[PDB]
This record gives C-alpha cells, sequence and structure tokens, in this order.
C-alpha cells in the first residue's frame, strides 16, 4: 500500500427488477401510483414495464415512476406501499439491499417479505429470520440459474425422490439439475415445487427435499466464494457426511473448510 | 515474498495441481472486496514486487518458468535455459527484473487471446488442455521451440491452465478432473465466457451499488445459453476466486 488511488463512483443508480419468492417480482399494483397504493408480489411480466422497474437511488431510496417504496409503519406486519418521496417520513423510504439478498428498512430494522405464497400477495416488513420468503435478487432477468452441482470426490448432487446424496456426474440425468432461484432456494428441475431443506436446525440435521410452499429459513441458501453452501439463519453449511459419499447423506454442519464442504456450480 | 511456485507434470495428481493453484492464489491476492479476493492495486507496488515466476517441470531437468504480472495475472515472458522471451506487450519494466541472467528476447505478438489465436491458427475451443498438452508445451519451449505458430499455441494452454485457473474455481475444477481422469478437454462455452468476462465481473462486483452491478454480465452455460448476472446474490458469482482490481468502493 502507499499513495492509494481510485474510488468507485457513487453516481451509479441502476433501475432493475427485484425478484424474490417463487421467482415473483416486486410490483406496484395495477400501475397504481396514487399515494398509499399497495406493493405486491406479482408474476415477472414478459416485458419490462414501469410498475416492475425500480431505481436504486444513491440516497438509499427505491423508486418506481419517481414515487418511493415506503413502509406503512415500523412494526412486524405493516405493509409497504408506493408514496411520494418528500411527503412520507424520510426513514420509511430508506432501504438497504445486502450482499445476502436481504432488503432492510434501517430505521425499523424490519425486512421486506412476501408472506403469501399466492401471486398477488401484498408485501410487508417483518422481523428478519433469513427466511426464503425474505430473500431477493436484483436484475431485470429474474430467471433461475439451472446448473448441476458437484462436491466431494467430484460427485454431483442427485435428487432421488425426496432424498439427495452424491453420485456420478452424468450430464444426461435430469435428477442432477437444480434451479437456483431468486429467493435463494435450490429447486429440483424435476418438480420446482421442491426445495433442498434441512430437517432441523441442529448440527447433523439431514438436508433433503420438501415443498417450497412455506418459505422457511431452512430453504434459503447462499453460495459463498469459499465454496460453501451456507445457511444464513443457522450459522451452518451443507456437509457431505464424514467425507463418506457412501452414507448417502448431506447434512448441516459448521464450516471447517474441509473438502466435504466445498461445492461448485457446473453451469 | 515467494516466487518458486512450482508444479511438476511428473506423477502429478488432482491434489498436487490443486496445491499448485492454491499457492499461486495465496501469492496474488492483496485484499478482499465484498468478501472476494482481489489482486493488488497496481499503484501499491514497486516494479520489484510486480512479477513472480511459476516453474513448470516435466522432469527435474526439463521445464520452463513463466513470468506473471501480479497486477493482473497475465503471462508476460517465459524462460527456457538462459533464454527468456517477452511478449510484445509485457510492461516496460519486465526485462528489468524478470529473467535477469539470461539472453532476453522479444516475441512479436502479445498474450492476448486474439493475437495468440491469430498466430496459432486455432481457437481456444479447438486447443485441448490437460497434463498431456502441458507436458508438450514444456517440451516444445524447452527444446528451443522456435516456431511462432506453436509458441502461440502452447501459450494458450499455459495461460488457461495457470492464469485462468487461478482466477476461477470452475476452470481449476475442470483442469483438475482431466488430470484425475487422464483425459484431455476442449474448453466449453462456460469456460470461455468466464475467461472473456473476467474484467466485467470484477468491475460489477467492485462498483455494485445495492447488491447490484451498474452493468449486467452475460455469461453462457455449457448448453451455450445466456446466464445474465447483475447481482452479488446471484450464485454464479461464487466461481470467482480472484478479481482484477478496478476501484475501492467508497465507504
Amino acid at each position: 500500500i502507499v499513495e492509494k488511488s481510485k474510488i468507485c463512483s457513487s453516481r451509479y443508480e441502476p433501475t432493475v427488477r427485484i425478484g424474490g419468492r417463487d421467482g415473483m417480482c416486486v410490483d406496484v399494483y395495477d400501475n397504481g401510483y396514487h399515494n398509499g397504493n399497495r406493493i405486491i408480489m406479482w408474476k415477472c411480466k414478459d416485458r419490462l414495464e414501469e410498475n416492475q422497474l425500480w431505481t436504486l437511488k444513491s440516497d438509499k431510496t427505491i423508486r418506481s415512476n419517481g414515487k418511493c417504496l415506503t413502509t406503512y409503519g415500523y412494526a412486524p406486519g405493516s405493509y409497504v406501499m408506493i408514496y411520494d418521496c418528500t411527503s412520507a417520513v424520510a426513514e420509511a423510504t430508506y432501504w438497504e439491499i445486502w450482499d445476502n439478498g436481504t432488503i432492510i428498512n434501517p430505521k425499523s430494522a424490519l425486512v421486506l417479505s412476501a408472506e403469501s405464497s399466492s401471486m398477488g400477495g401484498t408485501l410487508t416488513v417483518q422481523t428478519n429470520e433469513y427466511l426464503m420468503r425474505q430473500g431477493w435478487r436484483t436484475g431485470n432477468n429474474t430467471s433461475p440459474f439451472v446448473t448441476s452441482i458437484s462436491g466431494y470426490s467430484d460427485l454431483c448432487m442427485q435428487a432421488q425422490g425426496s432424498n439427495v446424496w452424491m453420485a456420478d456426474c452424468d450430464s444426461n440425468k435430469k435428477e442432477q439439475q437444480w434451479a437456483l432461484y431468486t429467493d435463494g432456494s435450490i429447486r429440483s428441475v424435476q418438480n420446482t415445487n421442491n426445495c433442498l431443506t434441512s430437517k432441523d436446525h441442529k448440527q447433523g440435521s439431514t438436508i433433503l427435499l420438501m415443498g417450497c410452499s412455506n418459505g422457511w429459513a431452512s430453504q434459503r441458501w447462499v453460495f459463498k466464494n469459499d465454496g460453501s453452501i451456507y445457511s444464513l439463519y443457522d450459522d451452518m453449511v451443507m456437509d457431505v457426511k464424514g467425507s463418506d459419499p457412501s452414507l448417502k447423506q448431506i447434512i448441516l454442519w459448521p464450516y471447517t473448510g474441509k473438502p466435504n464442504q466445498i461445492w461448485l456450480t457446473l453451469f | 515474498e515467494d516466487r518458486p511456485i512450482k508444479f511438476s507434470t511428473e506423477g502429478a495428481t488432482s491434489q498436487s495441481y490443486k496445491q499448485f493453484i492454491e499457492a499461486l492464489r495465496e501469492r496474488l491476492r492483496g485484499g478482499l472486496i465484498h468478501d472476494i479476493p482481489v489482486l493488488p492495486d497496481p499503484t501499491t507496488l514497486q516494479e520489484r514486487n510486480r512479477y513472480i515466476t511459476v516453474e513448470l517441470s516435466n522432469s527435474d531437468t526439463e521445464s520452463i518458468e513463466v513470468g506473471i504480472d501480479v497486477t493482473n495475472a497475465y503471462v508476460v515472458a517465459y524462460r527456457a535455459g538462459t533464454q527468456s522471451y517477452f511478449l510484445r506487450d509485457a510492461p516496460s519494466s519486465a526485462s528489468d527484473y524478470l529473467f535477469t541472467g539470461t539472453d532476453q528476447h522479444s516475441l512479436p505478438f502479445y498474450g492476448t487471446y486474439g493475437d495468440l489465436e491469430r498466430w496459432a491458427h486455432q481457437s481456444r475451443q479447438q486447443i485441448p488442455l490437460g497434463l498431456q498438452a502441458l507436458t508438450h508445451g514444456i517440451s516444445f519451449f524447452r527444446s528451443g521451440g522456435n516456431d511462432n505458430e506453436e509458441k502461440a499455441r502452447t501459450l494458450i494452454v499455459i495461460i488457461q491452465m495457470v492464469a485462468e485457473a487461478a482466477r476461477f474455481r470452475y476452470i481449476s475444477n475442470r483442469v483438475r478432473v482431466s488430470i484425475q481422469t487422464g483425459t484431455a478437454f476442449q474448453p466449453d462455452a462456460a469456460m470461455i465466457s468466464l475467461e472473456n468476462n473476467w474484467d466485467n465481473l470484477s468491475r460489477g462486483v467492485q462498483e455494485s451499488v445495492q447488491d447490484t452491478f451498474p452493468n449486467q454480465v452475460t455469461l453462457t452455460n455449457i448448453r451455450n445459453e445466456p446466464v445474465i448476472v447483475d447481482s452479488l446474490s446471484h450464485p454464479t458469482v461464487a466461481v470467482l476466486a480472484l478479481m482484477l482490481f478496478v476501484c475501492n468502493p467508497p465507504n
């Protein structure tokens, strides 16, 4: 280090869609930009439209058609709405999109959430539990990333019913393809209604496939640069049990960085 | 710090190759940004710490050394015996502390895929990689490889198995598997889109505003289909092991 140089510009203000639960978008209901109109989880439309596009301003506000994405209140349950930027309590318009896919209202410390599995459900601010239903991802293209996943001993994760273990990587097997969603879930391409889930929150907990309907914490996963598939809520990662693929088990375990904990997306 | 980073084609294993790439990664990182390792800021170093060498042996006798610029992980010169050859666009200070006690020579093209590919009338997708193509590069170059077609062709191999492998976890996994299965491979569309978008990915990550790159990164999967990335929460981001320094995010 010495006469350090370049600082990244703060003039960047991208407008992108924000995908979340079950691949749905943050949507200004019916292009209703009247003060107090409700914001909902809607299908991400086939074309880029205004009520689905949000500008990530440098003042920490999230705008669509000028109006600001504003909470109602600062209590678990208060809905979020569209509102003129200068008329609402400043603090209700500030938002922070973290690296882990959490959109938080700093002031309330509450978090954007899609509490309803139904397309069209209203968004609310809830206590942060790192649930799949409080995971988002920015960018106009909200399409899942369908990829295979290899790990220990170069074996690939394979779906066998409602179970999952390591097996020979086979480009042909459709049971080895997974759709990595915007909400942070890992869904089986064979039935995208299934999500890799951890039975419990205890170390040793076996992870397998369960319905994504509830959007729990055990169904939201984060792919770290170190190679782990991390659980934000339980401070734990996926583990090929005892570095033994033969046990046909992938469990929940704290990160020790061993080879049975590193994974890779093969595109 | 340490420059005798060595790998030997002899009795290698996926484990020995991975140990090579690990060491090579530990050498070039000069920080973390949004938790991902980034190469050193070019202003932070003096010419004398700007280059390192990777010794690639086929035997304790036959082998070459490659000059790498830690500022961007590029190969700028290669050495065989008391002869070093510097690429046409290696920095000016190259020959000053790269292969000092050697007759240094300039090559007439740079290590840019494009120029290298222009020379080796082949493309990356045509040139197979693996322990066998590495062993031949070491032999061609050592032997007094003089042909420009084939020098350019073996640099492509070297650059991908070494510099491109250090940057992405994906490319090293691949290189590691061709070794474990004694099977050569031609880089797929994902590998190439990764190699092509190194800078773009590095920038987006460092310039990102609210978990968002100011500009989208369009990659391709193996089936050769668009994987557009534009967020730190997108999972493809994790195949990045080393970024090119572009700017310090304001605090």
